[PDB]
């Protein structure tokens, strides 16, 4: 997944994506993937947290309902 | 499903001098929002002149370091001599590309001395694309530390500044300061800084504490 | 006769002649001596030169940081065995992160060398090894044979005219144990010199020394590193 | 990435930028995107740096073996065909390479474009990379087979400079190579800031 | 499906319902889910019918060959181990929860549970199938140490009747098997022989 | 293993002066159901090594069988060499990484405790091949609930006695029973010292429920 | 133990151009029990002698005349176990032919396949 | 498709409808769904028709080889074991479901075999899209140890219920009666459905069709 | 008479019969001489032309393994072709993997590891049925300076200051023992090699009867041209 | 002539001479004996010291096939080591498959079948060793089996293999082993080994003793040094008169 390389370095438009150098951290690697609903008795609705907004997890990873 | 990868943090920095090479890393191993351990250095001594730093998926780092050790022993047996820093870099590039379709999630920086005695630094992408550099930061705080090394070591975006050759003491101070800043701003960097200094007199290790929060 | 051409053919006397011929192949090689003290294991090999303008053939090889061997017999067979042992040691260090015990390596060598002696179209390994190692059990001297049999030895010599060396080792085995490194190497050198004719003397050209110990990795002294060990050796008693 | 190569009366001019990007982050500004395969053969990097470097190193090994076996240097067409056949076996597996094989052989100057999709076309002028459209425009406006050597150098430098100006994944310095009958030469390596001073000023 | 094996001093008591369903349609209402693996070893099958049948056939084959070779009666632990090995080697391809119960000259009555995944554990009693969830509290509150064979049969019949009443995938008749040193005794409970519990009304 | 079926909860490890202590509850859960309440998740490897595992119990049984066979073979050789806790840890790391690289992982997180040559060993291996040593360990939910307390005590007092280590382990077990829904109040405590490996159980923790009246 | 067989032919040409192993197999056949086959206008009769060396044998246990299909029969002269092997192979070949073409194999086709074996 | 079978006091009665459909269109009005396995064993098929045909043919060939080797009458248990092992090792990719019935030295046996490899030994079984109507008929009227005529009537009633209550079944009723002394392959056994008689005539005469080119080849 | 024994049977003296027979086969080849000096390595081989209609330029008894390694062969040249190809492939593989040049010793070891890989049973199709019938003289310049190596089908390889292989290897080696010394220059080595070749060759030495190549520090493998050979043979 | 070159060839008399030659090779080795008593099995090997340079315990002819199974060998030592590896693999596989320790009879049968597999083809050579298997368990008691190069396996009360096995058998027959214990059987085995050894023919030997039984809690192990010294002293004093 995040190991994509050379797609965007060869053609500005096209299905292929990726730069010249492989870097999962720069290609949407989950890093610490936490559910927004972690630490909650109920699951959050889809789109509750807008991307780019300051979010504080309600609990650690693994406490998702 | 099943994910064969995980991000365990860790920043690796290397600076090549005129007669020295420095490889530095933090000693914090993590996963998600937790800390696995506070003493897990990312620097490994390969030969008397070469030190490698590996960050990323920790299982891949362990396997890759063990494979590199085995290959160095094989080379010493087959050729009756130890590998050079450039030979190690080329071999590591081949090893990383051998897993092109299931890559090692490792950020590799090789720091040491070349055949002329000058400091050599090699930076690797996970599939083996590498080049020789004078300084390089890799890992979770690479984007934080690289511009500062460009400004301070490369004297970039500066005018009326003499390009004085980098000395060992100044490089050590700079490495300590940049890792202090990284520990300030990066959540994966902290709990210690381990510095390996590669000179013609051997390899010297040093430890500097960082903040634990 | 008709029983001496195949390794799968027993003789009416209960013997296999191809194995004995491979033992003769081992006996054809130049003499080497292995001996150990309480803390060190030493291999001294008498190298041979094809001509006056040819370098003396390598006889001591690196296997691991704690294991080295000296060969006598077919050199290609020796290289095959050395590669197998190196791979086994590397696998041990990769899987368990510890040096492979010497006895287990020797058992693996014997198991590998037994297989060709029982299958049609194969031949015994025509090389004999002296193995010097150090591990948690201390120093070890081992001898392997083309018959796939191996021996744990206090001291041993294989190759041409090794009987005199074995006699000297028999004489001085009582004091081999408490010797220091220099004394042990001198004992090994005297045993090796016992294999040489009177007109021939030990020199820096035809002597190779391999040493492993508690605080010392396996090291080979070949040409100029041999002179300190050669210095102090008395003249041949005749 | 912007790499260009064109043939003219005095050989093949090869130019490239030196910026490598990881997402929106500039990983390196000093990448050697022109690969010196041999003293007579050149290659270019576009797409995956590791892919291009590895497969052109394999091509260099193959060319050296060919020279040893046949006691004669491989041709540009044969080298490009070898690279194309090598990369066609992994088609659809994710390799991203766009390269130009440039050299001089018994047929004169040679210039082939080879990509991981399987294309292999000989041509006069080529441009590969994300900034290849701008370089194409500038080069086509300024190209002629009868160009002088200094004029060809200026054209290649200007085209790469404009491509780096308009493309976000192109930058660093312009590396210029000239392929002649007796091998190639590394002409220069000029930083984009110096070129901006020379051109705008 | 509800299956149940209980151990008493002289041996074991096995029980199962007889309903096989394809969705909500009962394809076989008189199914026999108690499979004899050897003379004194039975197995209770739950999950995929094809997987359990194939595994039981293979274990019967292997155990018969092993017993013929050794000229000795097989151990219940050996049958459980064969089931466990087969169910663990193919845990991704099989859907089989097995209960192995039998009698041994060396060990007496034994109940082994091999659930999906391929783990093996010895228990005083075991329950499996989709209907076993409804009777966990009942067997927890009702089981006691030292029950005789008749008490074990009554306990198994009661638990199976409750599970069949509550579970839609369970029903039909109750098949019981008692295994001891003298041999194996089998019986079928149907109609009014099945224990009755009155429905609470008003 | 793609989908673990019967799983074990957190396993704790703690080094003290003279050996290591390892604790794990005796429950195997089938999802949310507490199905097997008398299983042992701690194994004795040899006279100097013990092992406790979380995750799929069938995979743990397979690994127990393989490790026991390895120990049997090595003792059959009888040449004076025995596997150290570090060697067992390295072999486990290699096996887990090999399984992960084939997309057929052993769904387990194991704690290796040992005492050889007068020094304690505590090792962690997960299903992905991530391994490290630490003075204290806690897998699963214990990494969030039990590890902070052990780390706090070790930060105040780096070296603990056996009694203090056992008391801290009991407190961590009580906290895990309070706050972990997949845990049980019936656990084992295994200790390795110069005298060997000793496994104690079943044990229960004393619980307070006076906040129910608040 | 080694499961490999000999990869060289045991039947080879002689200086006179004869395969003597085939001639010796023919001698083995000629030393066998008599067998007779007669094609009549409306059928074929296969006859052979089966005289056991003792009365302790069970005459009803081993049959020298064997059916291959519902319309093909076999009888031999020579070595019995070889005949058993060829009978098994002929039955398998006929069943394969029926599986492919869904009609019973003609006698000529089965004869050709057995001769090929 | 409606296939059914019962065990009566002296043997096996198998029944099937003779309609084959491709989607919602009837392709064959007289389809034989009862397959020969051995002179004493027959099989009714459902599912992928080609899979059923090939599986029944292969098992019949193997049983013929087995009976030729042993010299004895084939057993229904042997056919059941072969079928279930072959189906299981393909993990249901061979979508053949079968009603297997026959009489041997042990008596009459009836099996239902499913594509994944699971079998059931029952006194009466139904299969196909009309299986539930036939099963209702069986559960309403079946009694153990029926006579041959009563069993034939019951199987015909079950197949008729499947035919008249399922859109995938129709046409005629085929019966296979197996006992230790005889085998009765009744095709057809009943004809409950027929084409309606013509009320008029269609226009179809010589010369109605225009022809561009014509080529005639004389066969000697 | 030649099939009484397998390819891997020991003699009562401890020698494989086939290896000894290959050693015997070597002695039928043309003489080749290698001399190693501090200034480089020189290789000289007798071409041994059979007919004047033959083109001597097609005989290649000296080959370039790499830019810094050369090989002289004696015996069955068709057998040496595959060994030379293996050596070239090994050098290129080492360059690919490590971005450096092989040492002469490692190349000789890699070639010698193929010598005993023969046998009938337990062999893949296309495996060697017999040992090679060639002796190889490997001369090159690496970080340890110029070096000369000798290889034989027994699998043994040694470093040599000056060695001769082929039919006249006995007389040439005795001549090599006298003329050679450590302080020898490259020109002296070439002159002595040509003198010994002229002594041992049946035909008169000329620019077409012989091959001569040199490897020196800072210079690639260089095969002498006809004018250079004419210059060297001018005064001997 | 030529009927004795392959194990896949019968002699006109109906003999396989290669197996007989392997047995002859076995008959040239030193003597190892094993005695079964009412509570265990004791093994004793007359290990010849060919050279004084060899370490003590070198070329040991007693093996631990399993935790409960011991092996005493005679003949070619490399073949014996390969057969010990085969027996170890068989025991490990049995425990892996069926989940419990292999019975000694079953292990003996498996290893004997493996040995017999080498007496049928020209591609392989019959094993040049014969060995004994001893074990003890609560359920099965003491068991002792011997396997010869032909692949024949029998259970024994007292067995001897090697150069002097008829004299060793005569010495063993004087023992009422069915009522003795391992403690006395160790001394008796030592005495028999010292009796059958040839001082004139053989320069020196080591006495290798091992046992499995209730005194060892069902484990096969080397007889402890104290008991070994007592047994050696008793054997020497019994040789003297």
């Amino acid at each position: 997944g995040p190991f994509v390389v050379g797609g965007e370095d060869l053609d500005p438009f096209g299905p292929r994506r990726g730069g010249m150098i492989v870097d999962p951290l720069r290609s949407g690697f989950p890093r610490a993937l936490i559910d927004p609903s972690s630490g909650l008795p109920n699951r959050l609705p889809p789109g509750a947290v807008p991307p780019g907004a300051r979010f504080d997890p309600f609990g650690p990873i693994g406490t998702s309902p | 499903r099943f994910s064969p990868y995980a991000f365990n943090g860790g920043t690796v920095l290397a600076i090549a001098g005129e007669d020295f090479s420095i490889v530095a890393s933090d000693t914090r191993l993590s996963e998600g929002f937790s800390i696995h351990t506070r003493d897990s250095p990312k620097c490994y001594k390969l030969t008397d002149k070469t030190v490698i730093g590996c960050s990323g998926f920790h299982g891949d780092c362990l396997t890759l370091t063990k494979i590199i050790e085995a290959r160095l022993k094989m080379y010493k047996h087959s050729n009756n001599k130890a590998m050079t820093t450039g030979a190690i870099a080329a071999m590591l590039s081949t090893i990383l590309y051998s897993r092109r379709f299931f890559p090692y999630y490792v950020y590799n920086i090789i720091g040491g001395l070349d055949e002329e005695g000058k400091g050599a630094v090699y930076s690797f992408d996970p599939v083996g694309s590498y080049q020789r550099d004078s300084f390089k930061a890799g890992g979770s705080a690479s984007a934080m530390l690289q511009p500062l090394l460009d400004n301070q070591v490369g004297f970039k975006n500066m005018q009326n500044v003499e390009h004085v050759p980098l000395s060992l003491d100044r490089a050590m101070r700079l490495v300590k300061d940049v890792f202090i800043s990284a520990a300030e701003r990066d959540v994966y960097t902290g709990d210690a800084l381990k510095v390996c200094i590669v000179t013609k007199e051997g390899i010297r290790g040093e430890t500097v504490p960082l903040r634990k929060d | 006769n008709q029983y001496d051409n195949d390794v799968t053919v027993w003789s009416p006397q209960g013997r296999i002649h191809q194995i004995e011929y491979a033992m003769e192949a081992v006996k054809q090689g130049s003499a080497t001596v292995g001996l150990k003290s309480k803390t060190h294991a030493v291999l001294v090999a008498l190298k041979r030169a094809q001509s006056e303008l040819a370098a003396h053939q390598k006889k001591i090889l690196h296997v691991d940081n704690h294991i080295g061997i000296s060969i006598a017999g077919l050199t290609a067979d020796a290289r095959l065995l050395c590669n197998f042992m190196r791979q086994e040691c590397l696998d041990s260090r990769f899987v368990f992160d510890r040096p492979l015990p010497v006895s287990r390596l020797v058992s693996l060598i014997g198991s590998k060398t037994q297989i060709p002696t029982q299958r049609y179209g194969r031949r015994p390994y025509g090389v004999g090894l002296l193995i010097a190692g150090y591990d948690d059990m201390g120093p070890h001297i081992f001898q392997t044979c083309p018959s796939a049999n191996y021996f744990d030895c206090r001291a041993m010599s294989i190759g041409a005219r090794s009987q005199s060396a074995r006699t000297y080792l028999e004489r001085h085995m009582s004091e081999f144990m408490e010797c220091n490194l220099n004394e042990l190497v001198k004992h090994g050198l005297r045993a090796l010199r016992e294999t040489l004719p009177a007109e021939q003397d030990l020199t820096t050209k035809n002597v190779s020394i391999g040493i492993v110990g508690k605080d010392l990795e396996f090291t080979i002294y070949d040409d100029d590193d041999v002179s300190p060990f050669l210095e102090g050796l008395e003249e041949r008693p005749q | 990435t912007t790499t260009l190569a064109f043939k003219f009366r005095h050989g093949v001019i090869v130019a490239a930028d030196s910026r490598a990007t990881a997402g929106a982050y500039i990983a390196s500004q000093t990448v050697k995107k022109v690969i010196e395969i041999n003293p007579y053969l050149l290659g270019t990097m576009a797409g995956g740096a590791a892919d291009c470097s590895f497969w052109e190193r394999l091509l260099a090994r193959q060319c050296r073996i060919y020279e040893l076996r046949n006691k004669e240097r491989i041709s540009v067409a044969a080298a490009s065909k070898l690279l194309a056949n090598m990369v066609y076996q992994y088609k659809g597996m994710g390799l991203s390479m766009g390269t130009m094989i440039c050299g001089w052989d018994k047929r004169g100057p040679g210039l082939y474009y080879v990509d991981s999709e399987g294309n292999r076309i000989s041509g006069a002028t080529f441009s590969v990379g994300s900034g290849s459209v701008y370089a194409y425009g500038v080069m086509d406006r300024g190209y002629s087979y009868d160009l002088e050597v200094e004029e060809a150098y200026d054209l290649a430098r200007r085209a790469i400079y404009q491509a780096t100006y308009r493309d976000a994944y192109s930058g660093g310095s312009v590396s210029l190579y000239h392929v002649r009958e007796d091998g190639w030469i590394r002409v220069s390596s000029d930083n984009v800031a110096d070129l901006h001073d020379k051109y705008s000023g | 499906t509800t299956i149940m094996a209980v151990q008493f001093d002289g041996g074991v008591v096995l029980g199962a319902d007889s309903r096989t369903t394809t969705g909500s349609y009962i394809a076989n209402r008189v199914t026999d889910k108690l499979t004899p693996i050897h003379d004194r070893i039975f197995c209770c099958r739950s999950g995929s019918a094809a997987d359990t049948q194939a595994v039981a056939d293979a274990v019967t084959y292997q155990l018969g060959f092993h017993s013929i070779e050794l000229n000795e009666p097989p151990l219940v632990h050996t049958a459980a181990s064969l089931f466990k090995e087969m169910c663990y080697r193919y845990r991704e391809d099989l859907m089989a929860g097995i209960i192995i119960a039998g009698w041994d000259p060396q060990e007496g009555g034994q109940v082994y549970s091999v659930p999906m995944g391929g783990m093996m554990v010895r228990q005083p009693f075991a329950i499996g199938g989709s209907g076993s969830s409804y009777i966990y509290g009942y067997v927890d509150a009702t089981y006691r140490e030292g029950m005789t064979k008749e008490e074990c049969l009554q306990f198994t019949a009661n638990a199976l009747a409750l599970a069949m009443e509550r579970d839609g995938s369970s029903g039909g008749v109750i098949r019981l098997a008692a295994i001891a040193e003298p041999g194996v005794e089998r019986q079928v409970l149907l109609g009014d022989q099945i224990p009755k519990f009155t429905i609470a009304t008003l | 293993t793609q989908n673990p079926m019967v799983t074990g909860t957190s396993v704790l490890g703690l080094k003290f002066e003279g050996g290591v202590v390892i604790a794990a509850d005796m429950l195997g859960s089938y999802g949310s159901l507490a199905r097997f309440r008398n299983i042992s998740r701690i194994m004795r490897v040899n006279n100097s090594t013990m092992l406790g595992a979380s995750g799929d119990y069938a995979d743990f049984q397979y690994l127990k069988q393989v490790l026991g066979q390895m120990v049997i073979d090595e003792e059959l050789l009888g040449d004076g060499h025995s596997y150290s806790p570090k060697a067992i840890h390295s072999w486990l790391t290699r096996a887990m990484y090999s399984r992960r690289s084939k997309m057929n992982p052993l769904w387990n997180t194991m704690v290796i405790g040992g005492y050889a040559d007068g020094e304690s060993f505590l090792g962690y291996v997960d299903m992905l091949g991530v391994a490290y040593e630490a003075p204290s360990l806690a897998t699963g939910y214990g990494a969030y609930l039990a590890q902070p307390l052990l780390r706090e005590v070790l930060e105040k007092q780096p070296v603990l006695s056996q009694t203090e280590a056992r008391e801290l382990v009991e407190r961590c077990m009580r906290v895990l029973y309070y706050r972990d829904a997949r845990s049980y109040n019936r656990f084992q405590i295994a200790t390795v010292t110069e005298k060997g490996v000793e496994i104690e159980g079943p044990l229960s923790a004393e619980t307070n429920w006076d906040i129910a009246h608040m | 133990m080694a499961e490999r067989g000999y990869s060289f032919s045991l039947t080879t040409f002689s200086p006179s151009g004869k395969l003597v192993q085939i001639e010796y197999a023919l001698a083995a056949v000629a030393g066998g029990a008599p067998s007779v086959g007669i094609k009549a206008a409306n059928g074929v009769v296969l006859a052979t002698e089966k005289k056991q060396k003792s009365i302790l044998y069970d005459e009803r246990s081993v049959h020298k005349v064997e059916p291959i299909t519902k319309h093909i029969g076999l009888v031999y002269s020579g070595m019995g176990p070889d005949y058993r092997v060829l009978v098994h192979r002929a039955r398998k070949l006929a069943q394969q032919y029926y599986l492919v073409y869904q009609e019973p194999i003609p006698t000529a086709q089965l004869v050709q396949r057995v001769a090929s074996v | 498709t409606t296939i059914a079978g019962v065990v009566y006091k002296d043997g096996i009665v198998l029944g099937a409808d003779t309609r084959a459909t491709e989607g919602m269109v009837v392709a064959d009005k007289n389809c034989s769904k009862i397959h020969f396995i051995s002179p004493n064993i027959y099989c009714c098929g459902a599912g992928t028709a080609a899979d059923t045909d090939m599986t029944t043919q292969l098992i019949s060939s193997n049983l013929e080889l087995h009976s030729l080797s042993t010299g004895r009458l084939p057993r229904v248990v042997t056919a059941n074991r072969m079928l279930k092992q072959m189906l299981f090792r393909y993990q249901g990719y061979i979508g053949a479901a079968l009603v297997l019935g026959g009489v041997d030295v042990t008596g009459p046996h009836l099996y239902s075999i499913y594509p994944h490899g699971s079998t059931d030994k029952l006194p009466y079984v139904t299969m196909g899209s009309g299986s539930l109507a036939a099963m209702a008929v069986f559960e309403d009227k079946f009694r153990p140890d029926m006579e041959e005529e009563e069993a034939k009537k019951l199987v015909s009633e079950a197949i008729a219920a499947g035919i008249f209550n399922d859109l995938g079944s129709g046409s005629n009723i085929d019966l296979c009666v197996i006992s230790k002394s005889k085998l009765d392959f009744l095709r057809p056994y009943s004809v409950p459905n027929k084409k309606g008689t013509r009320f008029g005539r269609y226009r179809c005469e010589k010369g109605t069709n225009a022809v561009l080119t014509e080529k005639v080849t004389t066969l000697e | 008479s030649e099939y009484d024994r397998g390819v891997n049977t020991f003699s009562p003296e401890g020698r494989l019969f086939q290896v000894e027979y290959a050693i015997e086969a070597i002695k039928l080849g043309s003489t080749a001489i290698g001399i190693q000096t501090s200034e480089g390595v020189c290789l000289a081989v007798e071409k041994r032309i059979t007919s004047p209609l033959m083109e001597p330029s097609s005989i290649e008894k000296i080959v370039e393994i790499d830019a810094h390694i050369g090989c002289a062969m004696s015996g069955l040249i068709a057998d040496a072709k595959t060994l030379i190809d293996k050596a070239r492939v090994e050098t290129q593989n080492h360059w690919f993997t490590y971005n450096e040049t092989m040492t002469v010793e490692s190349v000789t070891q890699a070639v010698s590891n193929l010598a005993l890989q023969f046998g009938e049973e337990d062999a893949d199709p296309g495996a060697m049925s017999r040992p090679f019938g060639v002796a190889l003289l490997f001369g090159g310049v690496d970080e340890k300076g110029p070096q000369l190596f000798h290889m034989d089908p027994s699998g043994t390889f040694v470093q040599c200051d000056a060695r001769a292989i082929g039919s006249a290897s006995e007389g040439a080696q005795s001549s090599l023992q006298e003329v050679y010394h450590k302080s020898m220059t490259l020109k002296e080595a070439i002159k002595s090699s040509l003198i010994i070749l002229k002594q041992v060759m049946e035909e008169k030495l000329n620019a077409t009867n012989i091959e001569l190549a040199t490897v020196q520090p800072g210079q690639n493998f260089h095969m002498f041209t006809k004018e250079e050979l004419e210059e060297v043979i001018k005064d001997i | 002539t030529g009927y004795d070159l392959s194990a896949s060839t019968f002699s006109p008399d109906g003999r396989v001479f290669q197996v007989e030659y392997a047995m002859k090779a076995v008959e040239n080795s030193s003597t190892a004996i094993g005695i079964r008593c009412k509570d265990g099995v004791v093994f004793g090997v007359e290990k010849l010291v060919l050279s004084k340079l060899y370490e003590e315990g070198s070329n040991k002819r007693l093996f631990n096939v399993d935790r409960h199974v011991g092996m005493a060998v005679a003949g070619l030592l490399a073949d014996a080591r390969s057969l010990a590896d085969i027996a170890r693999e068989e025991a490990s596989n049995f425990r892996s498959n069926f989940g419990y320790n292999i019975p000694l009879k079953h292990l003996a049968d498996r290893v004997a079948m493996y040995v017999h597999a080498y007496t049928l083809y020209s591609a392989v050579r019959p094993f040049g060793c014969s060995f004994m298997l001893g074990s003890y368990s609560v359920n099965d008691g003491a068991q002792l089996y011997m396997i010869d190069p032909s692949g024949v396996s029998y259970g024994y009360w007292g067995c001897a293999i090697g150069k002097a096995r008829q004299a060793a058998k005569t010495e063993i027959e004087k023992l009422q082993m069915k009522e003795m214990t391992c403690r006395d059987v160790v001394k008796e085995v030592a005495k028999i080994i010292y009796i059958v050894h040839d001082e004139v023919k053989d320069k020196a030997f080591e006495l290798e003793l091992s046992w499995v039984g209730e005194i060892t809690n069902g484990r096969h192990e080397i007889v402890p040094k104290d008991v070994r010294e007592e047994a050696e002293k008793y054997a020497k004093e019994s040789l003297k008169e």
